């Protein structure tokens, strides 16, 4: 990405030259990934504001 | 021809990677016929560049 | 490009790293300058009226 830009338009990712749909598919991984922040996390995994 | 002396009036950042550009003619005609920009319904002879 | 307002003249144009605009008119016909990456509800689209 160019600096100072946001990827707010959520969409199903494609590997290129391979259309895909739904929620899961081969060569199609969901762009988003959550953070299961818990106190059991150690350093580095600590969420920082 | 003359000359150009353009001056800034609004300089507020937004932060969007813009790819398109369109303008609104705001054309209108008689209220009797609701053309809705189908054919004619302009009643104007202005221009823009 | 001459975009006289007699006929329908509202073509979507690429935002080629900048843009210029001018308009001679004996009226206040032109009102809107909508922008946007795709002019859709999904992506953010700038609307100027």
């Amino acid at each position: 990405l160019k600096p100072f830009e946001r990827d707010i338009s959520t969409e199903i990712y494609q590997a290129g030259s391979t259309p895909c749909n739904g929620v899961k598919g081969f060569n199609c991984y969901f762009p988003l990934q959550s953070y299961g922040f818990q106190p059991t996390y150690g350093v580095g995994y600590q969420p920082y504001r | 021809q003359g000359f150009s002396a353009l001056e800034p009036l609004v300089d507020l950042p937004i932060g969007i990677n813009i790819t398109r550009f369109q303008t609104l003619l705001a054309l209108h005609r008689s209220y009797l016929t609701p053309g809705d920009s189908s054919s004619g319904w302009t009643a104007g002879a202005a221009a823009y560049y | 490009t001459w975009f006289h307002a007699k006929r329908f003249a509202n073509p979507v144009l690429p935002f080629n790293d900048g843009v210029y605009f001018a308009s001679t008119e004996k009226s206040n016909i032109i009102r809107g300058w909508i922008f946007g990456t795709t002019l859709d509800s999904k992506t953010q689209s700038l609307l100027i009226v």
